[PDB]
């Protein structure tokens, strides 16, 4: 992440990194919604230009860690997964709209004071909370600095980072770029004018986009990490995917229903 | 049980449920504007 | 997305 503080020990209970195992390297950010669920980025799996299309024995999850490389023997639990629910009409080619992922556990974990999932939004708190101007915090290892031949010279942030964007006007977001925007995904960040920076970037995508409730105090996701154009660019700002606008899919895929 | 995440996500366990805030908490309500 | 070494993991993950 560009512009951020270094996150507290156990500032976010929800992160989740999605490590590949053969050669171990970071791949993306995940967020932890149930013990045995975790939301991600459709990109993150499937992404035919760069020839990306992992399986299920690619992955390796790590959740509750707080260092970028080091093996958090008491801290972190490693766990594999079972399937892969990518959604159907992901739209890879266009404007990677419908850009959401949700991976099965093969065991659900043991959740302990660092392992501690995330809210959903409920047709209020979506309403209430998601307005321009709001700030998200958005978390994660990825870079701290755009790179293109990218890797080490202080690049890569050693513990988790945090930054907190606002919300800006989705005819702010469209007037950004040229590429076909959606309802399905929506923008933050400073504008030009404007007295602060920051912004996700590389290896940070798939992590969650949170906000506080300040009528509820839990946590909500309100969006993942999706794409950006170039990071920290001014007059250009990161989407991410609209979680509450793709909760249905989520729903119909766990199941996790009236009751 | 205090759940299994249920109702009980969102609640961090060194914050939330210890009562303790964190350093960029704040930062966020100040931007919701409304107060209590 | 590349390479800064990253510390050992418990090879039952691997085979
Ligand atoms: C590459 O990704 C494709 C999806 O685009 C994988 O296809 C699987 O196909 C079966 C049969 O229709 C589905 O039940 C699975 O759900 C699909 N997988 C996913 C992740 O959606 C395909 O297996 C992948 N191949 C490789 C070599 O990774």
């Amino acid at each position: 992440i560009v512009e951020g503080q270094d996150a507290e020990v156990g500032l976010s209970p929800w992160q989740v990194m999605l490590f590949r195992k053969s050669p171990q390297e970071l791949l993306c950010g995940a967020s932890l919604i149930s013990d045995r669920w975790v939301l991600t980025a459709a990109h993150c799996l499937l992404y035919p230009p760069w020839d990306k299309n992992f399986t299920v024995d690619d992955l390796l999850v790590r959740i509750g860690k707080h260092s970028r490389t080091r093996y958090e023997r008491k801290v972190e639990k490693i766990s594999m997964l079972d399937k892969i629910y990518i959604h159907p009409r992901y739209n890879w080619k266009e404007n990677l709209d419908r850009d959401i992922a949700l991976l099965k556990l093969k065991r659900p974990i043991e959740l302990s004071d660092y392992i501690h999932p995330v809210c959903l939004p409920d047709k209020q708190t979506a309403a209430k909370l998601l307005h321009a101007g709001f700030k998200g915090r958005v978390t994660g290892w990825g870079n701290r600095r755009e790179t293109w031949t990218t890797s080490v010279a202080e690049v890569q942030p050693s513990v988790l980072q945090v930054v907190n964007l606002p919300l800006v006007e989705r005819p702010v977001c469209k007037a950004s770029t040229r590429i076909r925007i959606t309802d399905n995904m929506f923008c933050a960040g400073y504008k030009p004018g404007e007295g602060k920076r920051g912004d996700a970037c590389e290896g940070d995508s798939g992590g969650p986009f949170v906000m506080k409730s300040p009528y509820n105090n839990r946590w909500y996701q309100m969006g993942i990490v999706s794409w950006g154009e170039g990071c920290d660019r001014d007059g250009k700002y990161g989407f991410y995917t609209h979680v509450f606008r793709l909760k249905k899919w989520i729903q119909k895929v766990i199941d996790r229903l009236g009751s | 049980t205090f759940g299994a995440g249920e109702a009980d996500c969102g609640l961090r366990p060194l914050f939330e449920k210890k009562q303790v805030q964190d350093q960029t908490e704040k930062e966020l309500f100040e931007s919701y504007i409304e107060g209590r | 997305h590349n390479d800064g070494d990253f510390e050992e993991i418990p090879e039952e993950y691997l085979q």
